[PDB]
DNA sequence: TCGATCGATCGAT
DNA sequence: ATCGATCGATCGATTTTTTTTTTTTT
């Protein structure tokens, strides 16, 4: 038989990796060591290592794959048996990788079978789990039915003659759903590649399959690097017919690199609370004790920008923490909060935020007037695909525990916006007309992008008439910090000499003091702290608010207060410290008063 | 890869390049015989010579592409649809639908059922097929309000991200626009500037680079020259290689080859003039309901600058380009002195 | 559809024309078939079928189509000798003019130019670009003009014609469609009225209330031989080389004292641009023309023939060949007047340009005036387009606009 | 018209 | 002379889809 050569080859492959595999070290047993407890039946292998040590089994492996394929499960079994008290439960999942050649849909013919070639595309119209009792037990009905046979075949067939007796061969025994083989997969389609964009023809569709451990770690909207194990697939085909039949095309693949959709959260190789959550103690110790850290942080993300220096100290607000405290079932207590921007025409209103989406993860930005009023709700459908009314999504709600800001905050219809009138505080939204008593939840902050009425700031009218909209909304936005335009040559020449160091291709920016990665990781470490309040400011904020409204004794009240204590508990999160202090108070009070007197005429 | 040239063609290519006449020769040689308003095609060559690549493999910041968009707008008598159907027979990545040709959804996400798979599929768009290319557009002011807030996304972010009950998508698409808008009348009304005539906002009108105004030649005198020459054109039914030597296809590689081996760069040149004159250039505070100069112009200006420095193949920036760039701008930036 | 019962519906029958008579019929031939009726056994399921009900069919051998076939139409018009006796027998043009729908008087200048629509005949491949020679004009204003009369008449006399109205057919009724095929079952595409009326004229009436998206459907024929559909939406390519006989009505009112074109009419002005001749028919009170037509049309009813003893209007049948003979000339163009055709375009574009806000005057006029003088010379059959040849076309377009001065 | 049913039949044993 | 395998006469079992008229929401 063919594959005995592959048996001996992977035998001595085992026998080598039985010893070291790499410099007295092993990279293909410790996966098996983690496997050894649950026995999940996967161990992926590099194909490059086949090119390292086994000396070109590619042309041994890469053409007659399918017939060699099952022998490698027995290879895997002969591996796992060598050291563990072993039953034949062992099985073969594979997630092949490290293969150089990466081709497309078009280089496909009848000569391309039993290979491992690599392909990409996009994910569409995906389909669910769909189990399979692939196996069981089946023979005659007298006594001798214990059949561990090959009945897992694609075309499935009850009929088996016998093992022990001479008996019927058309009367089956019944089936086994108890002590048998079952497995799991799913099924999708994939469209023509966007990395391979030809003209003319359609997006030719491919059928495509995944195994169990491959399942449900793909998703819509992703580009891939798969296996190439095209297969024989078990009207209008009016060719000649024989027998001692008209097939279509199909395909499967057993390896995934679902890249371009991966961040990984937070895990200086040192000791810490967790593995790598803040292993950079060596520097984060300094990043939590410096006294000018506030300004050094302020100027650490806007070197390519120059304007006011007041939201370069505030907007860290939005990315910064809230509370996350331990309370009873009174109600939701909230952590993050609004911000607003208005400004004259294009003082870089948009480049603040066009980048911020690229800055932190989970927080994708766009506008909703890019589409219908399906920003809040999903696309309202009234034709039959499954049950004639399917609205369970949107675009605003695609930012859960992250932000999704807007541009052109003013010209948007008062449906999404009147829904925003509630959706930001009692952060639970509902609808009718297609809702299975619709109960959603958004959670997150916002950033505004208003534009005045006439496109100028002529102080002839109150702010609430400088915009002349509906009112109550302009309180829950707890800070505005408007950018002003003037006419002074010094500023604009400073801007042009920013462009002096945007394209002078060597050293086309200014020096810095703090790099970004350390900043972001310090930020994502600063949340998990369980802050504390035991401070006389906590006792003595009553007079601070009373003084605030002594100034307001000449809109009003305690929404702003809620903000206040959260702005300042955030600015103490910035001190990498629990145990609230009475100075973050005074800064927050100053920010409050800047906002209100900025609102003042 | 399938169009890499031999070095012998570089002779004729750079031979064309070596003369200042090249700025005018190709501008003259686009059309078959149309010999009026050649003042504009000399700017259209800046899109035919399809812009610069200040690549962003550096820091990941700001995605400031050499984003070029320029449009024409005037009467329907001018050969905008005709010229641009010919431009379809020039540009490689030629697309041609138009205002009320297909909606936003008529341009993106042709999502529907297919009997081939016999299953429902997340599916195609139109713009994204023309990445880096062109789509000639006509009769712009007939499109639905749902559309034309789509183009805001591309023109001002140069991106696209899509999310329906099926997939959520973050594709890639970017290109330069051409279009041939028309008003709600036959003629642009005098004493009624484009600031309000066509159907767009108070400052997004001017938000394109510069709309090169077009209108019928309001002059009977010109009619005879074309009515004679361009009917004799038919009457003889072949062409002649006069002083503006039309190269049959050797002209086309000077377009082809000049996207790849070039990287315009600035030494000291195209910054300092407006950096000097910014006081009187930025006294723009005056005006009752007007639109005028803003500090975005120099982005577009550096774009046009390194564009015209690409022609002549000046790897370092051209200084002459600034002059005809200023010409290009102030050719149509006080059409409303009023 | 002439002998159907009074309160019934048209029926049909099937053919199996065997032997050596395949390709002995076309869609639109009032044929006369002679064969043998026979029964038919559609063998199959013994319950629905096998009921002894006899789903019959036909058999035949001989197809002598007595209407619009090889027999009644000769040349299966170019046969010169048989027509020469009448050819030199008469020499006039207006005699062929008012012989078209000769049951009223009035609207003389419309009929002759319409007759230009039937002939055309300007075909070439100059510079690879093909020029369409099918005139497409409309009719505007209908407080009683007999708009549907010229259409219904000329659609009869004009070989291979059609007729539809606003809500008489959907978009697929105008364009292609699909149906199972008794020959093969291929599920092929079958087209609508405009799909088949090519090489001729498809007539439409009451254009405005046709449909909203239909205007693009007619915008597409102005780039001739181009019927692009989205039925399957793959290519939907098709070669329609039809003319168009447009005709629609004004909205509430007829050129209100303040209203203008595109104000009183609510049609796509871009669509209004793509015509060669615009035609509006407005009749204000004429205190002595009404009695003229009253005696004109009342004699349509006491008898069955209008023109008495003033001229010999021609038979339709001789008309059919007399129009076909003019087509085959394809003359040249006179350069000796090319110097002045441009001057004619000068006065054309100027005497309409002397005012600021008169209706549009287009640059395609010089591409249009050339296309009519050729077909007009086709009925000369001479290749002798003269200086007075376009002298009628100049007043033709001259009056085509400025129809409200008085 | 297709399929298994059942009963009969022809060499082995 | 007993019994299993193969042939062949005998039995019963399958054959319904493309427009329209109200309805909710943009
Ligand atoms: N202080 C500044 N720092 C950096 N860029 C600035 C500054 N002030 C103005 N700008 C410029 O102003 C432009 C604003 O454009 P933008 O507001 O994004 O357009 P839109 O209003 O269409 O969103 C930016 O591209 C930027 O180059
Ligand atoms: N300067 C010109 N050169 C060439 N053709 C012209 C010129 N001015 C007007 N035309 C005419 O304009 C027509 C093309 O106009 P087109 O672009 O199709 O109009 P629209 O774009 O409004 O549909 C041609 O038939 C041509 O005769
Ligand atoms: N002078 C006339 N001579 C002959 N028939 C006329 C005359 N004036 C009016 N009619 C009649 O007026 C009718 C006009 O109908 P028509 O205008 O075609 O309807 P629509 O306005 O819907 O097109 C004709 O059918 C014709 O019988």
């Amino acid at each position: 038989v063919k594959d005995e050569v592959g048996i001996r080859a992977q035998k001595l492959f085992q026998d080598f990796l039985e010893e070291f595999k790499e410099d007295g070290e092993i990279k293909y047993t410790r996966p098996a060591a983690s496997l050894e407890s649950p026995d999940r039946c996967t161990l992926e292998v590099s194909f490059e290592d086949v090119e390292k040590y086994d000396q070109n089994l590619a042309t041994a492996i890469i053409e007659e794959y399918y017939h060699i394929y099952p022998f490698l499960c027995q290879s895997v079994s002969n591996y796992v048996k060598d050291r563990i008290g072993l039953k034949t439960q062992k099985d073969c999942y594979v997630a092949f990788t490290e293969v150089p050649t990466r081709h497309k849909v078009r280089d496909l013919t009848t000569s391309k079978i039993g290979t491992l070639i690599r392909i990409s595309g996009q994910v569409v119209r995906t389909h669910p789990v769909h189990p399979e009792l692939v196996s069981g037990v089946f023979m005659c009905l007298d006594c001798q039915t214990e059949i561990r046979n090959v009945e897992q075949q694609f075309k499935f067939t009850n009929p088996t003659i016998c093992r022990n007796p001479v008996c019927s061969n058309r009367k089956r025994f019944m089936l086994d759903v108890e002590k048998s083989l079952f497995l799991d997969f799913q099924k999708i389609r994939i469209q023509e590649t966007q990395a391979e964009l030809p003209r003319g023809c359609i997006p030719r569709a491919v059928e495509i399959i995944l195994r169990s451990e491959l399942v449900e770690t793909v998703q819509a909207g992703d580009r891939y690097d798969f296996t190439g194990t095209l297969i024989v697939v078990p009207l209008a085909g009016v060719g000649t017919r024989a027998e001692n039949l008209n097939y279509r095309m199909a395909f499967l693949a057993c390896s995934v690199q679902a890249t371009t959709a991966r961040f990984g959260g937070t895990d200086t190789a040192e000791d810490m609370k967790k593995q790598m959550t803040d292993a950079e103690w060596h520097k984060i110790y300094e990043m939590s004790k410096d006294r000018n850290l506030y300004q050094n942080l302020i100027s650490s993300l806007f070197p390519s920008i120059y304007g006011n220096d007041e939201v370069k100290r505030g907007i860290l607000l939005q990315q910064f923490g809230g509370v996350a405290k331990t309370t009873t079932e009174k109600t939701s207590l909230r952590g993050d909060i609004n911000v607003c921007i208005v400004g004259d025409p294009s003082t870089a209103k948009s480049q603040f935020l066009k980048q911020v989406s690229d800055f932190s993860p989970r927080a994708i930005y766009t506008s909703g007037k890019a589409s219908s009023a399906a920003g809040l709700t999903a696309a309202v459908v009234r034709d039959e695909e499954s049950f004639d009314f399917v609205i369970e999504a949107g675009a605003l709600m695609l930012a859960d525990n992250g932000i999704c800001c807007i541009d052109e905050f003013d010209k948007m219809d008062q449906r999404d916006q009147v829904a925003i009138h509630e959706a930001m505080e009692q952060q639970t939204i509902s609808i009718a007309r297609a809702g299975v008593r619709a109960t959603l939840n958004a959670r997150t902050s916002i950033l505004a992008a208003a534009n005045p009425i006439n496109g100028r700031y002529d102080r002839s009218k109150s702010l609430q008439q400088n915009i002349q909209l509906s009112a109550p909304i302009m309180s829950r936005f707890d800070l505005f910090f408007i950018l002003v335009d003037e006419c002074n040559e010094v500023v604009d020449y400073a801007i042009a000499r920013k462009i002096v160091d945007l394209h002078s291709n060597i050293e086309e920016s200014v020096e810095r003091a703090y790099t970004r990665e350390e900043v972001l990781r310090y930020v994502t470490f600063a949340r998990q702290f369980k802050p504390v309040i035991s401070q006389e400011a906590g006792h003595m904020l009553v007079e601070n608010y009373g003084h605030l409204r002594q100034r307001d004794t000449g809109r009003i009240t305690v929404r702003q207060l809620e903000s206040m204590i959260r702005l300042s508990e955030a600015m103490a999160k910035l001190e990498c410290s629990n145990r609230v202090l009475e100075r973050h108070v005074k800064e927050a009070f100053r920010l409050l008063n800047k906002s209100i007197i900025r609102v003042e005429q | 890869k399938d169009h890499i040239f031999p070095p012998e063609r570089v002779e004729l290519l750079q031979l064309l390049a070596k003369k200042p006449d090249i700025y005018d020769r190709l501008a003259r040689a686009i059309a078959p015989s149309i010999y009026e308003n050649d003042d504009i095609k000399k700017g259209i060559l800046l899109q035919l010579f399809g812009g610069t690549k200040k690549k962003h493999a550096t820091l990941g910041r700001q995605n400031f592409r050499s984003e070029i968009h320029l449009l024409l707008c005037g009467d329907p008598g001018t050969s905008k649809s005709q010229m641009l159907q010919y431009v379809f027979n020039l540009v490689p990545r030629s697309q041609y639908t138009s205002g009320r040709g297909s909606s936003a959804v008529g341009l993106t996400a042709y999502v529907t059922k297919d009997p081939e798979t016999r299953q429902l599929v997340l599916q195609t768009g139109a713009l994204v097929l023309a990445d880096n290319g062109v789509c000639c557009i006509d009769e712009f002011d007939k499109m639905n309000d749902s559309t034309r807030s789509v183009l805001h996304e591309v023109m001002e972010q140069q991106t696209l991200s899509i999310a329906k009950a099926g997939i959520i998508c973050q594709l890639n698409a970017r290109t330069s626009i051409l279009a041939a808008a028309n008003p709600a009348e036959s003629q642009w009304n005098k004493r009624k500037n484009i600031i309000d005539n066509v159907q767009l906002p108070h400052t997004l009108l001017s938000r394109f680079d510069l709309i090169f105004l077009v209108l019928d030649p309001q002059d009977e005198i010109f009619d005879k020259r074309l009515a004679s020459h361009l009917v004799s054109l038919y009457y003889v039914t072949r062409h002649e290689e006069e002083d503006t030597m039309f190269d049959m296809s050797v002209l086309r590689d000077y377009i082809a080859y000049a996207r790849e081996h070039l990287s315009p760069t600035l030494s000291d040149e195209a910054q300092q003039r407006l950096i000097q004159a910014y006081v009187d250039m930025r006294k723009v505070g005056a005006g009752r309901g007007q639109i005028s100069a803003y500090p975005r112009q120099l982005e577009s200006l550096i774009r046009l600058s390194e564009a015209h420095a690409k022609v002549r193949l000046s790897n370092q920036v051209e200084l002459l380009d600034v002059e005809e760039a200023w010409r290009l701008h102030r050719e149509a930036l006080k059409q409303s002195a009023t | 559809s002439d002998q159907v019962p009074v309160g019934h519906i048209p029926r049909s029958m099937t053919i199996m024309c065997r032997g050596e008579v395949t390709r002995m019929a076309q869609p639109g031939d009032h044929i006369v078939v002679s064969g043998v009726f026979l029964p038919l056994m559609r063998t199959g399921f013994a319950q629905m079928i096998q009921g002894l009900l006899s789903e019959t069919f036909l058999q035949a051998h001989r197809i002598i189509c007595i209407n619009k076939n090889d027999e009644i139409s000769d040349k299966d018009a170019e046969l010169t000798p048989e027509e020469l006796e009448e050819l030199a027998q008469d020499d006039f043009y207006e005699r062929l003019a008012t012989s078209l729908a000769p049951e009223i008087y009035g609207h003389l200048d419309v009929k002759k130019a319409l007759l230009l629509l039937l002939v055309g005949g300007v075909d070439k491949r100059p510079d690879g670009m093909k020029i369409r020679g099918n005139i497409n004009i409309c009719l505007m204003g209908d407080p009683g003009v007999a708009k549907s009369q010229l259409l219904g008449y000329i659609s009869r006399l004009a070989v291979r014609s059609q007729y539809t109205t606003g809500r008489g057919s959907s978009g697929v009724g105008l364009t292609a469609a699909v149906m199972k095929d008794p020959l093969t079952g291929e599920m092929t595409l079958e087209g609508g009225a405009l799909v088949l009326a090519d090489q001729g004229v498809c007539c439409i009436d009451e254009f405005d209330k046709m449909a909203d998206q239909d205007r693009t459907a007619i915008h597409e024929v102005m780039e001739q031989q181009t019927i692009s559909i989205a039925k399957a939406g793959i290519m939907t390519t098709l070669n329609a080389r039809v003319s168009i006989l447009a005709a629609a009505n004004p909205a509430f009112g007829r050129y209100n004292p303040r209203r203008t074109v595109e104000q009183n009419i609510q049609l796509p002005a871009a669509l209004l641009s793509r015509f060669d001749l615009l035609w509006l028919i407005q009749d204000k009170p004429d205190r002595d023309n009404d009695l003229r037509l009253a005696k004109h049309i009342t004699y349509v009813h006491s008898h069955s023939k209008q023109p008495p003893t003033r001229v010999k209007a021609l038979d339709m049948n001789l008309m059919r060949r007399y129009i076909n003979l003019c087509k085959r000339k394809n003359p040249t163009i006179p350069d000796e007047l090319t110097d002045y055709i441009v001057g004619a375009y000068v006065e054309l574009r100027r005497e309409a340009r002397n005012q600021k806000d008169m209706t549009f005057t287009s640059a395609r006029n010089l591409l249009g005036i050339l296309r009519l003088s050729t077909a007009l010379a086709r009925l000369r059959l001479s290749d002798s387009v003269e200086k007075d040849d376009v002298a009628e076309a100049l007043r033709l377009l001259e009056m085509s606009k400025d129809s409200l001065n008085q």
